[PDB]
């Protein structure tokens, strides 16, 4: 499994692979691993279907809990701090968090990325892209050339469905666009709007034009 | 003698809520209207619950904030065990109705407070709106129409049965309330309603010039 | 002087609960006939407690609700300890007595409530229904043909000690405790029976257009 | 001053004693013969605590029905400590004494109970019968022929001191008590021996046509 | 051991073997599997035959419990919540649940199958069947190539039986069918009208024309 | 050690060994490994005689605690739940159950063997016979042959002492018939009329005409 | 006004004991002489601490049961402790004065009993008799000759101080006890003496036809 | 008579409150000025709580005293659990509301202390002081220009709704409060102000010459 | 060290060796094993003098304990089973247990043996003899072929004493008859009329014997 996200001017993008395995043995073909918990914030776990739905199910949980508390949403330093503390308390795989920030000064700046370690301590992407999972090292090297080319929403889209098909490439325990059956993988994308899925058609084209260019 | 305790505090509960000012619910086409007098902005005695559950309150502000408090937590916590769809009105309203009535019992002094719970129907559902009154020493009753608490109750309670119509709109149902509610513009008045349209979370506040163009 | 304390909580109970509705129980040759005085379809005052046990209380509902979850709390707890044939109506108005005198005697207020207790024969067996009456201090009592319960009971008691027979129809049962308690169409009543031709559950809830037909 | 709190509750005690039904042990020559006025068959007041010893109470059901399965639940623990021979009629008693006394001490209300505990010989063993009387406030007596429990108990005290005959038959003390128990048929009694000939279970209960037959 | 079930148009079917081994030796020949635990829902543990029972019971016991104090049943997204708890709380071999949506927008397509990995995460199957146990790859392969044949709950019994046979054939800790004693899989189908036992019969038939074809 | 239990028609019966060894080395003689725990109800463990012993006496002491509390003896149901209990909080040996049901529709068919396994399950036998011990394997073997010729109460008794002896002849942890210190295994038949212990002169006479024909 | 309080809880303290029965002990040549009125034979007032330490009480016997008992098992756990000859009477005079004055104090209705222990030499050792009083308050006294407790003590004083001879034999001190409690066969009363000739266990009982050649 | 009891702590706290100081608090252009006679520079009654939340406080120092370390101690757990801007001056009002409610309530002895509670806007953001006044009892109210506490407030009332304009200067502001306190030099006077233009910390104390150059 | 017991009629005989060794080093000379517990009871621990003397001690303690409570000595079935639950606690040397029944019908038939294996379960012995200890099985080898020739009190103590010594013979842990230093084993012997410890000097008149013959 792998789950990519880059940023993009006005927004940020997320996406992750549709596979889940013991060992050698392939076990789901539609998992989802991608799930929005808030009206500006998406997460994603590199797993099974089940870790991940009661994550973003708690993390949604506690996050209503206290909008309702105090009537007003939390900031997103104080989104982070609650997170960390669920994370720490787990332990394991580890979550990747996206979302945007309405109150930052610049709007064209306001795409956050937030990945956690081993250790379950949290940092603030400035590169502006990160992959998790047993294939994130192909996705970054492949982001890492191929995000000259990013301009607006739909750029970065692409060039992270081409890195989840450069992750696949590489590693067997990622999966790529299935042609046959028609499963091909989820995106999130956040903007001032809000957080909105991307429909499967739109994602089916790009794979089928980065499949036709590769050939 | 029990007797002369029981009636010394229903008097002195009786008198503590006769002093606050008067809230009254409607049951409109579209669900259900909150009107209150609220002088401050920072206090709110009308909140939200769960989904489709609503919250409203008259008397000591610090009484009903912690029974308000305490509802939101067991509603979080009981959608969280079971299901989304497992909190409905009638529970929230049994365990307000047993927690008023132990406070009765061995408390020192009574809460000088009243309760209403209102619920709306699913999104693409038909169903009538049920509104519950919960008074002081754990009395529990249902109200078909409306619900009128605090202060002199009896003239609203008249000027309310005269003049009802059910299926109105928001605007007359709006006027209808602050008619009853004199027998009064965007300050000194708080309105709230549960939308039975929204898909998920019904509950909404309307302030502001909003408020004025529906008056 | 606890005399006078006895005196006083036990007239106290008497008054609260004479201020209640009526309820009455029937046994016909089918089974055991509950009728009850409801206007409000949200809150019962009959449920079921265990497969042959039934359940009915008048008086506030809030202290009987809870007695009821306990009931049917204590009934299951037996019933996977043991056996399901282990609970019987004997063991719950036992407990149920227990727990009314531990109430009246150490609790501040005496609980202000009537409980019934009815079985039936299991399935492809023959025995007689048995009913017992349990009282606010803890008093029990066994009941051969009737228990009347809550309100001015002595001109119900009289209508039902005259023109009672055995082993008659429920369309007949149903009409003789109607007329009994008006000395009441679809609306303001509550009607349930225990089938003992059922195989498991005997607990049937009558409503709607089948009970107006019966009537 | 305790000695206006004692007389009250003596008092207290003795009204509740006095208003319930008669219950008289005779000893014959194969045992202890149990007599009381039980209309209700689900109901009983005559049990077995152990192998040799049985039990017999006045008053208000769920008071005795607690101290007869507490004494059942500590005969069978020290039964099952020691030896089967270790339970005797003297320990039981001795502990029902220090409970009753407890309670009338301690708790708000005492229990307006009167006990009785009778022991016979083991099988194959010559000893005569032992019958102890524990009263409310812990006091305990012997009684080396008959003990009277319940209600207007002098008539039948005198009625039972004239014409009462050692090592009687089961036939002429069943007589012999009803007669005394008058100054009542099949059903309103109920009756239960302790056969001394029996090996290890002495208790027996005598009911329906054998009953009639006796008689 | 093995169970499998699979959908077919209007509900669902699930079916397990009559083995239970201690590693090389048999330990029983009529081992059930396969209990129904709910109106519509039936449940499949692969293993001992007293580990399963107590598995349905318990699950049985829940949802009653449920159903009786709030009057309602579970959604079926609750009855899942409720299950992965128990699964949690035990930790050992894995469940398999096969139930009906009777709140689905689609009645053709409202039979549901949730399996439970070895971390005890639940999954719902899109793919329409899924085998668990020791056979459980030889009978998934099985279905593979035989689910094109699946138009009708008849067609469904026919495959599944055929799975268990292939499944049985290739493992020796799978019992295949028993002509020699008569003992024969087991099978529930659950369909709009409720879930409902399979007669021995129509097992008994299917697995003769099944090995006469293979012959 | 060995313990077999046989049914046949109207009844079961119940043997087994008189052998305990530590290792190599005999250490009893004549141990007893069955006993009588209720009317209608033998159990027997295969190890020394006190752990045996301690067995049978608390079983028969909960038994008999349940019967006195509640007036009814358990249903045979109720009363293998409560040894299912008993056996998981001491985990060691593992315990054979035969009794007699007396509400089974047919009487002829009333005899149960319940086994339990190492993890405690408990297991009710289909096949007719059971044997537990060291050489249960020899036992069942020669039952398998054995078993069709059992009719009635002494050909049972027949053939469970040729199972002892085949099994003693091949296990040297299993004692044969003592013709030298008049030493014979212990059997209880349990029928209608209640469990009875089989004197030894018929189990002696049954031995000797087993060695004669042997030879 | 504690002055009040403690004159009322003396006044039923003495009232309770001056009730009961009349228990003497005198100190003749060869010990320490309990004379007691008993009608019951199972219930007795004189008892045994120690090898040298007796026990005799009046009043309540479920009050001064419990003290004889915790006595007991204090000496023992004394005597086990350190060594035999550490128990002496001074300590559990000490221990029940410090028990009786607690309850007193604390407790909310007084003890009614009277408390004596006496100790003799050991064996082989000359040493005068000690004997103590204990008064239900916490009193502790020693007295040289002879204790008195229960009921009108003051005549029983007077016909004890004249003609009483110190080294008198044990007829002639109990014609001396008798004669004094007059102002009484084998039966309705109790005698014990303090052997000091005795080896180990100085208690003694004497009863039956032994107590007539005596008298 | 609880109306009773609760007429006279209102009436202790009343006396109590009113022998003490007066301190005020004025709303001017730049945030929130605090003024009090304060002769003891070693106590202090105007304190901080967090980075933009005052404190003032009249009555008994060492009742306040604890109250404030209290809400600091909660500010700073609130802060470091959610973030630095979670903490506002409504939840710090509501949790000495609650606190002084539960002291009045539980307490033998109620708080003879007033609180006021000020916030102001955060660095580069517009918006109007908030001012709480936290009486004795739990009561809470919202002041939008004025609190005065402490000794006969009625004069300093008047003088302050006369002559009062918003948007003053500090100067202004000051000589304002002390011509309302007077109706006065360095010394017996403590100065405190809450400015909005520092970055992070906005509580500064005038003390000295400052304040003299101020006057 | 070895203890051995033997029956003879009417009565029994104990007897142990005395000495102690650390491994190859003898640690004492003039060990004590058997110890006289009880009037009718004696017991013996193979091991240290401490170990047995504490074991001993801690039995007399308690068994007096129950004598002075309960006024009767324990039956001979209670005396094993309190036993039982020492040992049990403590864990080791496993303890030998020999008494007379009194209460047995034959009184030649009453002297009892008891062994506890090293799980802790009791055993009562039939073959008329038992030994522990590390020379165990010599010394029942011995007694093997000389229990033919017990019939009375010194016939037993003879063959007692003369496998003692064919223990002492084989084993270097156990010691022979001291002719030097003049040590040798004590003996207990059990009668109608109590246990009493054997003089040294029939002992060593018995060893000179046997020393004799065996030259």
């Amino acid at each position: 499994a792998t789950i990519v996200a880059l940023k993009y001017p006005g927004g940020v993008v997320m996406a992750g692979d549709r596979r889940s395995t013991q060992g050698n043995m392939i076990s789901g073909r539609d998992v989802r691993k991608v799930y929005i918990t808030d009206d500006y914030t998406a997460t994603g776990i590199a797993g099974t279907a089940a870790v991940a739905v009661e994550f973003a199910r708690l993390y949604a949980v506690e996050l209503e809990h206290y909008e309702k508390l105090e009537g007003v949403p939390l900031t997103f330093a104080g989104k982070i701090n609650r997170l960390a503390i669920m994370v720490r308390g787990n332990l394991l795989a580890l979550p990747l968090l996206a979302g945007y920030d309405i109150h930052a000064s610049d709007p064209q700046s306001a795409g956050r990325i937030v990945s956690f370690d081993a250790a379950g301590g949290w940092n603030i992407e400035e590169e502006g892209y990160q992959a998790v999972g047993s294939g994130s090292l192909f996705a970054k090297s492949s982001m890492k050339k191929l995000y000259s080319q990013v301009t607006d929403g739909d750029s970065g889209l692409r060039v992270a469905v081409e890195a989840l098909y450069d992750a696949a490439d590489d590693d067997s325990a990622t999966g790529g666009p299935d042609l046959v059956r028609g499963i091909f993988p989820t995106a999130v994308i956040i903007d001032a709007d809000g957080a909105v899925d991307v429909p499967e058609s739109r994602i089916a084209e790009l794979a089928r034009a980065i499949i036709e260019s590769r050939s | 003698s029990p007797e002369q305790a029981m009636r010394e505090r229903s008097e002195l509960a009786r008198k503590g809520i006769a002093r606050a000012k008067s809230v009254v619910a409607l049951a409109y086409a579209g669900g259900v209207l909150f009107v209150a007098e609220n002088p401050s902005r920072s206090l709110q005695k009308i909140s939200e619950l769960y989904d489709r559950v609503g919250f409203a309150a008259a008397g000591k502000f610090n009484e009903f904030d912690n029974l308000r408090r305490g509802g939101i937590q067991f509603a979080d916590t009981r959608g969280y065990a079971y299901d989304r769809r497992d909190v409905t009105g009638r529970q929230l309203a049994n365990v307000y109705a047993q927690t008023l009535g132990t406070i009765f019992t061995e408390q020192a002094k009574p809460y000088e407070v009243e309760l209403c719970v209102a619920e709306v129907a699913h999104y693409g559902e038909t169903k009538r709106p049920e509104l519950y009154r919960i008074t002081y020493d754990g009395s529990i009753a249902d109200e078909p129409h409306f619900v009128v608490m605090g202060g002199t109750t009896e003239p609203i309670a008249n000027a309310l049965k005269e003049s009802y119509a059910e299926n109105a709109s928001l605007t007359d149902a709006l006027r209808i309330a602050v008619a009853a509610l004199r027998a009064l513009g965007v300050a000194s008045l708080e309105v709230a309603v549960l939308d039975a349209n929204r898909p998920r979370r019904a509950f909404r506040r309307i302030t502001g010039s909003a408020l004025q163009a529906l008056l």
